[PDB]
């Protein structure tokens, strides 16, 4: 069940730490892949569920365990790093999955280019401390923290995956209790109890019926029924697999941020920068085990899911070759420079190399005169924290922080389904258009069911058979993806006359190892794999192996190299697991055949809101503030001129003098500060007037440029003081019509705005030559 | 062995700019190694600079006065003394240390590009003079955790550079016969820690020379076009006339200079490192 | 479990700026230097931390810094077993009145030595008008049955309207008194409360049992209550000059309507300036060398009057333990009628009507000028005789504007702290304040605007001191005055103070140090 949606609308100004400051700032607020505030899904869950359990300490009399915390726990999953004893039942999952609430699509999309909006939706409150004896601040107390402006209306996600076999009854519990949460919260964020953050919280689709039958029914509820897992179902259909091996390119878009632990490591997790193919499985379960058995053709071998990795060249990237050494100073892929493949090419004189790790390579071709295009996978770490729920704080006892690396939104990565006729034949006669059904959303990852996992999947076209070049004097092997093995006692271990014997005896050839001196013949490093079986709640036996990019060569002692063989493996996989993407590997690949040391790598607007559009209002509030700074700086800038204030006004300094006396610009100045709306120019008017006609104060003006008219000009002609000020005010604007409406609007303020800089700033210039 | 016992000697020296935990039992420093080449050391953040500095400063002196050195390095180099570069990452105590250390073998790979910068005179091969260098980073929560990462985002405008790295750490006078001496002193880490020592300064009501709403919105500046960055120091400079000493054009109306055809400043720095020395 | 609350109290109402208010932003929509916070939608509004803080300030005091008690209440980081407020304080949005907006206060300094505005030690201060209103933000959980008694008496202080918030809180602003409190509980241990707190909007409780139960615990402080009038014109000068008449009395809005106004500022100016002078007079000390913010720094004003943090390798600063309310005019105007005198334009013309309707007497200009009387003043040249060219001008002098009695609130509690307990120690300052009060009443020290020009000379008829929770030593204070001389006060007594006064004269030591 999708498309039920929270709605959130700030009533205060409100704040998220990330738990630190910046600079200046000593607290500043998560921002999304946008780089607008948004409110963190971890948060979002964490908040609701607090209002939840209120609600159970409400029915259960007070009672911290008892039916109506079963509920709670049946909806938002149990805690069991808080649980602690020799607890049986395993621990349930959540029902509930939430998104983070973002602002409006429209609203996030006319920031984008303009940065300094970007920045005015924020802004900075002060605090301090006051010492309780001598009454005043604490020195070296005084803080400035950021806080983001009310009335953001803000929107997440909510996914509910109740049980199938759920009984009516309990559904209405469920909507009485999440529509309960979202009624009694009332506050997010950080200084909740100082009134930051105050919000209202809804549900699409729920309402005060939906309590309302809660109230009438509670008392006859049950414990909520026990939870069971979704078994597989095998069925033994599956044709007998023949070739051709089909080809299925599938493009993986992460449309959220997608945390893949490499390790985890107590309170930390490190994130991969590929996905591993093992991910994919339940989709593919949930989009085709209706047209096969799935599950059998994975025993079979007859399925592989490759990894992931990110997209160069419109095509999968490439592990970066171990064989590759740069430049220790000048070169490498890193600088486009001093690259040596280490399998063709001697050390240059003198200069050491270091070998290239980590990184991926798109394509390369026997003469490509520049070195492989280099991808990269931009991450991020994320940190979050476990309030101990009675003192409302962390605390080192409830676990403290924990935080995740994440890859961020936007990058995108490819990956190949490959199927064997067989099977394609079975599915193509039911069903011709699978292929535009695997067009799905889905969410993997660690945290899948909060701000994590959300990943776009896209099939394209089936891509053609990959054609190793045959080489019947030398083999030479690329790993694109890690290498798993077994030891001749089945155990794991990682010793290379293993996959000597292994690929010499499946080639049906014999191998000899490349002995020149200066020509290395082997670049491998070792690889261990932490890993879950979710099928059963333990982990997996640790996988251990080579890892993607480790590269090594032969000749060929004897025999003959087989092209069709060749081309099995790579499509197939060597070794153990390659079904859920390990053994993926590249023969003969001309990259590890070239030498590359002389070469280099190549040389390397946003629409308006509807008026009608329900944030237009929040918009508004958007565009004055940073309008207000602009024309400040504005203002300031022409003030810092000697001739500008003699354009605008007429004042200038001639010799001690000021022309007018300060006075005389004193008095002004204080009647320009009644000019708070446009129709009090009549005020400043009437002044001019009153001024200009006693014959000695008119004259007192003299030797200015004019001043009486100029000021009467700009005071008088609605253009005037924007030609003065002469800003674009183009990025400083979303809304339709904002211009317009926002200088009629501020057209008071931007002639005092100027004024009072032109003649403070002349002050200063006065003090000087006095 | 003498390298050895320079290096103990050094730390030795520089364990005491821990100076404001000097009441208390231990220091917070942890060494891990600290033999061979090769310095490796936890310890309290903000005072890491001061610290790597000494150490260096400590080390360079300690490296001149052993026969065991002079003969080789006065041969090798041309002067008594050997250097070392370092990399300095400062991190959240619940930051992953293996990522934190990760990035400080990327930032002191950063730093020994002092050796292409700086050569010997007439050196034929060209060698590396001696010098001395640092390069740091702060890993704020959204400053990313990889070192390409990091200096990307860094690079707003594609023809500029909010960073000026590595800094340069040896004094003028064991460089002053250098080719390059006048790039080293443009990368000195004297620059920085001045600047930053000048945001430390307070008027007399106890407020600090330049207040944190200014300072906020010169950063907002920086990720602006470049003119846009030198018409605000312009404006701010002449209300705070401390950022006179800042400007970097020599013409008193940038923050920025140009270098190597691209635009940078250390002003940034200041403002990120501002409480970050002992 | 998320923390078990026994009863959800919400306790709301209306504050009201009993004096005009400002809570600094960091620029703000104010012009200004000093300008007020602002809410991200712009409107003017009470940030929650800054009523929290006051609020516990004040328990503070009530608790004596027994802060095992009150961090109980209000929270604590360190403590393992304290964590989160109980007390909830939200944002509160300011509604300044019908056709009322902010008001700009000027600030000056007065050097010392010359009697004239410093160089440099002027400001422009804004304020929120009095009588603009918020709600009050206030949540409270309680773990245990029943109200909190300390709790009780805080929402007391607040109906006396004792609790100051905001800035300049020595200096005439930041006072503001609680109406229409309302309680509403919410059983959210059993199931009636957690759906009324859903649905029903909670069980109404009434205040007035619940005031019963307590004594109203007033901290230890004395009232001083001035009823004085204008013997010659008193005004402080309007901060513009008008069309018709050059110099106005400055006004401000009072609720519905604007009133004439003497800032607090200005009297405790005038305060702090005759008790300074007497000070340096008694030690033959000078401040013609000293610049205007070491002229500030004397014995005993200090500790009465404040001093600016500024710190020393130690604070020097500590806040003014004495306290001056804005004083009013007892006549009042619509905010058109008043508009209707500042933009007049002919003292024989449109002036006339503007001032006979102002002052409320339509139908007789005769009496409207003995309320206010516009004058014309001229300089003359001294060889010719008549008016220096330009050099005429005119003022509107409020003669006959009736005032409302001054409240100066001294802070007797404050001032024990400054003596470290030493009670004794408060009869120099108290000895001092009665010789300032000595020499007002004697007309020595004029007020606002005009001074050496024949304006801003007072009676005073009346001085009442209202001391609470005194110090047994000071109870004859509890008095009212008509003497001048206050030789209605207990002879015993001020010969008391004249012994302790004699003795610090004698070795003027800084007496706030121990």
């Amino acid at each position: 069940m999708r498309g039920i949606e929270i709605t959130i609308t700030m009533q205060s100004d409100w704040h998220v730490g990330t738990g630190m400051g910046r600079g200046e700032l000593d607290s500043v607020v998560q921002r999304d892949g946008d780089n607008l505030p948004y409110i963190p899904g971890k948060t979002l869950t964490g908040i609701l569920r607090d209002s939840c359990e209120q609600v159970a300490l409400g029915l259960d009399n007070g009672q911290t365990r008892g039916l109506w915390h079963g509920w709670i726990n049946f909806i938002f999953g149990d805690q069991p790093a808080l649980a602690q004893g020799a607890i049986e039942p395993e621990p349930r999952p959540a029902l509930i999955a939430i998104g983070s609430a973002h602002l409006d699509p429209k609203l996030k999309a006319a920031f984008q280019g303009k940065k300094q909006l970007q920045e005015a939706i924020a802004f900075m409150k002060p605090g301090v401390a006051i010492d309780a004896i001598t009454g005043t601040a604490k020195k070296d107390f005084l803080r400035f923290e950021e806080v983001v402006r009310l009335g953001a209306k803000l929107t997440a996600e909510v996914e509910l995956n109740l049980p199938d076999n759920l009984s009516e009854t309990n559904k209405k519990v469920i909507a009485g209790i999440l529509a309960s949460g979202a009624k009694l919260t009332e506050r997010l964020g950080g200084k909740r109890r100082r009134g930051n953050g105050r919000c209202e919280l809804k549900f699409s689709g729920y309402s005060d019926q939906q309590i309302q039958w809660l109230k009438d029914n509670y008392q006859s509820v049950d414990q909520p029924p026990k939870y069971q897992q979704n078994k597989l179902q095998s069925a033994g259909d599956n044709p007998e697999q023949q070739p051709p091996w089909h080809i299925i390119p599938l493009t993986i878009k992460t449309l959220s941020p997608v945390v893949l632990p490499a390790r985890t490591v107590g309170n930390v997790v490190e994130c991969l920068d590929y996905i591993p193919g093992r991910y994919l499985l339940g989709y593919i379960h949930k989009t085709l085990g209706e047209y096969f058995d799935v599950s059998q053709a994975i025993a079979a071998g007859d399925l592989i899911i490759t990894n992931a990795t990110i997209k160069i060249d419109g095509k999968a990237g490439r592990a970066t070759p171990f064989c590759l050494f740069g430049e220790k100073l000048d070169g490498g892929l890193g600088k486009g420079k001093g690259v040596y493949n280490r399998f063709q090419e001697s050390e240059p004189d003198g200069i050491q190399l270091k070998g290239e790790r980590g990184g991926y390579v798109g394509q390369f071709e026997q003469e490509q005169r520049n070195l492989p295009n280099t991808g990269k996978i931009n991450s991020e770490l994320f940190t979050h924290n476990t309030i101990q729920d009675d003192v409302q704080r962390p605390t080192s006892d409830v676990g403290g922080v924990y935080s995740y690396e994440a890859i961020i939104a936007g990058q995108t990565f490819v990956a190949e389904l490959r199927l064997p006729d067989s099977l394609v034949k079975q599915i193509t006669s039911k069903n011709k258009n699978w292929q535009a059904q695997l067009k799905a959303t889905i969410r993997i990852g660690q945290s899948k069911k909060d701000q994590y996992g959300k990943i776009e999947v896209t099939s394209g076209n089936s891509a053609d058979l990959p054609k190793p070049t045959g080489n019947n004097k030398t083999l030479s092997i690329w790993f694109l993806s890690d290498i798993l093995l077994r030891g001749d006692r089945l155990n794991f271990n990682a010793t290379p006359d293993d996959l000597k014997k292994y690929l010499e005896n499946a080639l049906d050839i014999k191998l000899k190892e490349r002995s020149d001196n200066d020509l290395i013949c082997i670049a491998l490093r070792s690889q261990r794999t932490e890993s879950w079986q979710v099928r059963w709640g333990l982990p997996r036996p640790s996988l251990v192996g080579w890892q993607a990019g480790s590269c090594l060569i032969y000749d060929i002692e004897s025999g003959t190299v087989n092209a069709e063989k060749l081309q099995e493996l790579m499509i197939t996989g060597i070794g153990d697991r390659c079904t859920e993407g390990y053994g993926q590997i590249g023969f003969n690949d001309p990259l590890l055949s070239a030498s590359l040391g002389k070469l280099t790598a190549k040389p390397k607007q946003s629409n308006p809101l509807p008026t009608n559009h329900p944030t237009q209002d929040y918009a508004r509030l958007i565009e004055k503030a940073a309008w207000r700074e602009a024309i400040q700086n504005k203002a300031l800038a022409l003030a810092s001129s000697r001739a500008k204030r003699e354009e605008i006004l007429g004042i200038k300094i001639m010799g001690k003098d000021s022309q007018p006396t300060m006075t005389q610009l004193g008095g002004f100045r204080s009647v320009l500060k009644r000019l708070h709306s446009r129709n009090n120019r009549d005020i400043v008017t009437g002044y001019l007037t009153a001024l200009e006609q006693v014959s000695n104060r008119k004259e007192k003006w003299s030797n200015t440029s004019q001043g009486l008219t100029k000021i009467r000009n700009l005071v008088t002609q609605e253009n005037l003081i924007w030609n003065h000020l002469d800003i674009d005010f183009s990025p400083l604007t979303i809304t339709q019509n904002g211009v317009n409406q926002l200088k009629s609007e501020l057209w008071a303020e931007a002639v005092r705005t100027l004024v009072d800089a032109i003649i403070r700033g002349h002050k200063r210039d006065l003090e000087k030559a006095q | 062995l003498a390298l050895d016992n320079c290096t103990i000697n050094a730390f030795k020296m520089a364990i005491a700019v821990f100076k404001e935990d000097s009441k208390k039992i231990d220091l917070p420093i942890v060494p891990l190694i600290l033999g061979g080449d090769d310095l490796t050391v936890i310890c309290r953040g903000d005072y890491a600079l001061e610290f790597t500095r000494e150490f260096l400063e400590a080390f360079e002196g300690q490296t001149e006065t052993h026969d065991d050195i002079k003969v080789i390095a006065q041969k090798a180099f041309g002067v008594d003394r050997l250097s070392a570069c370092a990399g300095i990452s400062i991190i959240k105590p619940h930051f992953p240390f293996s990522v934190a250390y990760t990035l400080a073998e990327r930032l002191i790979k950063s730093a020994k590009e002092v050796k292409q910068k700086v050569t010997v005179t007439n050196s034929s091969p060209i060698t590396p003079f001696p010098c001395s260098a640092i390069d740091f980073h702060i890993l704020y929560d959204s400053s990313g955790i990889d070192f390409d990462r990091i200096r990307e985002k860094l690079r707003p405008e594609d023809n500029t550079e909010l960073y000026n790295r590595p800094y340069v750490v040896t004094a003028a006078e064991n460089l002053s016969q250098a080719q390059g001496y006048e790039w080293s002193q443009a990368h000195s880490l004297q620059t920085l820690a001045d600047r930053v020592s000048y945001l430390r300064s307070e008027d007399g009501e106890g407020k600090s020379a330049l207040p944190s709403s200014q300072s906020h919105a010169l950063r907002t500046a920086l990720y602006l076009e470049k003119n846009e960055a030198d018409a605000q120091y312009s404006l701010i400079s002449q209300r705070y006339k401390i950022l006179k000493n800042f400007a970097e054009d020599g013409e008193n109306k940038s923050l920025f200079h140009l270098e190597n055809g691209k635009y940078v400043t250390r002003f940034l720095d200041a403002l990120d490192a501002k409480d970050f020395f002992a | 479990m998320a923390r078990k609350v026994t009863t959800r109290w919400k306790i709301t109402g209306t504050l009201i700026a009993e004096t005009p208010l400002h809570i600094g932003g960091v620029g703000g929509d104010a012009d200004t230097d000093l300008a007020l916070a602002v809410n991200g939608a712009g409107e003017y509004y009470v940030p929650g931390t800054s009523l929290a803080g006051a609020l516990r300030g004040w328990m503070t005091q009530l608790l004596n810094n027994d802060e095992s008690q009150i961090k109980d209440l209000w929270g604590d980081h360190l403590d393992a077993k304290r964590g989160a407020s109980f007390v909830i304080v939200d944002d509160a949005v300011i509604h300044i009145p019908n056709n009322a907006d902010v008001e700009i206060r000027e600030g000056v300094g007065i050097d010392r030595h010359f009697g004239t505005a410093a160089n440099g030690f002027k400001y422009s201060r804004a304020v929120i008008p009095k009588g603009s209103k918020f709600k009050l933000p206030l949540t409270f959980d309680s773990q245990d049955d029943g109200l909190p008694n300390a709790l009780i008496q805080l929402l007391c202080a607040l109906e006396a309207g004792d609790i100051r918030l905001g800035a300049a809180k020595t200096r005439g602003l930041g006072r503001i008194k609680l109406d229409d409190l309302k309680l509403k509980s919410f059983a959210l241990d059993k199931p009636e409360g957690i759906f009324s707190a859903l649905l029903d909007q909670g069980k109404k409780l009434d205040w007035n049992q619940l005031k019963a139960n307590v004594t109203y615990q007033s901290p230890p402080y004395l009232g001083i209550s001035i009823t004085w009038n204008p013997k010659d014109p008193v005004m402080v000068k309007a901060e513009g000059d008008g069309l018709a008449i050059d110099i106005l009395p400055l006004v401000s809005q009072v609720g519905s309507d604007v009133r004439f106004v003497i800032p607090g500022s200005s009297i405790k100016g005038i305060l702090r300036t005759q008790a300074e002078r007497i000070i340096r007079t008694i030690c033959q000390s000078n401040g013609s060398e000293k610049n205007f913010l070491e002229q500030l720094r004397i014995n005993l004003v200090n500790e009465l009057f404040g001093s600016a943090s500024l710190s020393q390798k130690i604070d020097l600063g500590k806040i003014g333990a004495l306290a001056v309310n804005d004083c009013f005019s007892s006549l009042s105007m619509t905010p058109d009628q008043w508009k209707a005198v500042e933009n007049a334009t002919e003292m024989t013309g449109n002036l006339q009507p503007a001032l006979k309707q102002a002052t409320g007497y339509p139908n007789n200009i005769s009496q409207a000028y003995k309320v206010l009387q516009p004058a014309m003043h001229v300089a003359v040249d001294r060889w010719t005789g008549g008016a220096a060219e330009g050099m005429l001008y005119s003022v509107l002098e409020p003669i006959g504007v009736t005032w409302e009695p001054i409240q100066v609130h001294l802070d007797i509690a404050r001032l024990k702290n400054y003596y470290h307990g030493k009670e004794e120690k408060l009869k120099p300052a108290i000895a001092l304040l009665l010789l300032v009060l000595r020499d007002l009443a004697n007309k020595k020290i004029p007020v606002g605007y005009g001074t050496n020009r024949g304006m801003g000379t007072i009676t005073v008829s009346q001085i009442t001191l209202n001391g609470k929770a005194l110090p047994t030593e000071l109870e004859p204070l509890n008095k009212t005055m008509t003497c001048p001389n206050l030789t209605d006060l207990d002879e015993a007594f001020r010969q008391d103070l004249s012994t302790a006064w004699k003795e610090w004269i004698a070795d003027p030591i800084d007496l706030c140090q121990q």
